[PDB]
């Protein structure tokens, strides 16, 4: 088991845009069906977590494998490492919990929006995520509006998600009533209109609501900061 | 500084079995591994590319020209490790470089500063591992006297 653990480092550590194609094929010559689960664990926790200038090289990698049942426990993975952080204790010190969450959150835009696939509620609510930390305060929103618009980096490159998506557009504005705060930090302000650069969008031109004013719905939410 | 610094006992014959084992148990991003020739250096490079590493070599009996285009061919992540001599890594800035491997030991505390430079980045942690034989002993004690540091064991995990 060790011996096979060892591998995969190396494997992982020397992989290249060059030498994909053989890298996979070793891969697959020692990686085991019942060995999977720790490797879609390994990648996402200790490669892709914090490796985001290699997201494109570990996003081809998947597509070169060709395997959707890794696909899967690898997105599952994701999903709960992402959890695992947004149910933490916050801290505006704790930068490095916070690149985490940034750097699962482009990973995870680049393995489901951006090959046209969905993030779906049952997964990640992303609306009622910035909601959410909206109520909780600002140190929730340190956390979840930079993880937020890392993900939605990706639409702008998918035929299907790109605005105006309409899943898209309704985060988009919920960031745009989040932009109105008053007390809403001018860092998390430049991330917002960052990201409505990132999508070709004019912040001018998006359609704030008044969902951060409807406190009933505000106390009710399903909760994912705990 | 702001790089975490180990060694761990070798002999020379040892070296690439310890390579070997470090590039099975560490988190490379990108890697530079430092030899003290050029002779050295590329031996050891085709070596481990033979054997499956991802590897560019810089030395001193390249042009310039090539030097350059080698680098930014690494800083493009084009291979994951470069392994090179001391002399051309002035001013060398990529910033995925999160391990520097001294493979072989340098002799002056001016050019181990200057290595393991390499893997300190701003906002990233790095980490830089020396390979040390029976021989390298005395450069050691000089080295940590003078920067007033103490290199330590690689962790038990490795």
């Amino acid at each position: 088991e060790e011996n096979i653990q060892e591998k995969i480092a190396f494997i992982f550590n020397n992989l290249s845009q060059s030498n994909m194609t053989q890298k996979v094929e070793e891969l697959k010559e020692t990686v085991k069906e019942e060995f999977m689960p720790w490797v879609s664990q390994y990648l996402v926790m200790k490669r892709v977590s914090i490796e985001p200038n290699f997201h494109s090289l570990y996003s081809n990698f998947l597509d070169t494998l060709k395997n959707p049942e890794f696909n899967k426990m690898v997105l599952n993975e994701t999903y709960r490492n992402i959890k695992v952080l947004l149910t933490s204790d916050k801290a505006a010190a704790n930068f490095s919990d916070r690149s985490l969450l940034k750097n699962l959150g482009h990973w995870l835009g680049m393995i489901t929006l951006a090959k046209n696939k969905p993030i779906l509620h049952t997964d990640l609510d992303v609306k009622s995520l910035l909601l959410e930390a909206y109520v909780k305060g600002q140190q929730e929103l340190l956390y979840v509006v930079p993880f937020v618009a890392k993900v939605l980096e990706s639409s702008i490159r998918s035929v299907v998600f790109r605005p105006p998506n309409p899943w898209t557009m309704a985060i988009m504005n919920v960031l745009a009533e989040l932009h109105q705060e008053h007390d809403l930090k001018l860092n998390l302000k430049f991330e917002i209109e960052v990201l409505c650069k990132n999508l070709a969008l004019d912040i001018n031109e998006l359609k704030p609501g008044n969902l951060l004013k409807d406190k009933d719905r505000l106390k009710n939410l399903d909760e994912q900061l705990s | 500084k702001g790089v975490t610094q180990y060694y761990a006992y070798v002999t020379e014959r040892q070296k690439v079995h310890c390579l070997n084992t470090l590039f099975s148990r560490l988190q490379i991003n990108q890697s530079i591994i430092f030899c003290n020739s050029s002779q050295r250096v590329e031996l050891l490079a085709k070596k481990i590319s033979q054997l499956g590493y991802s590897c560019f070599y810089i030395h001193a009996k390249m042009r310039q020209e090539h030097r350059n285009r080698v680098f930014h061919d690494f800083r493009n992540g084009l291979c994951r490790n470069l392994v090179c001599t001391d002399l051309f890594t002035r001013g060398i800035d990529i910033q995925a470089v999160n391990v520097v491997i001294n493979f072989d030991f340098p002799k002056l505390a001016e050019t181990y500063l200057h290595r393991i430079g390499r893997s300190g980045r701003f906002g990233h942690l790095g980490l830089a591992i020396n390979l040390i034989t029976y021989d390298d002993r005395f450069n050691l004690k000089s080295i940590e006297e003078q920067l007033g540091t103490e290199i330590k064991p690689i962790p038990s995990n490795i």
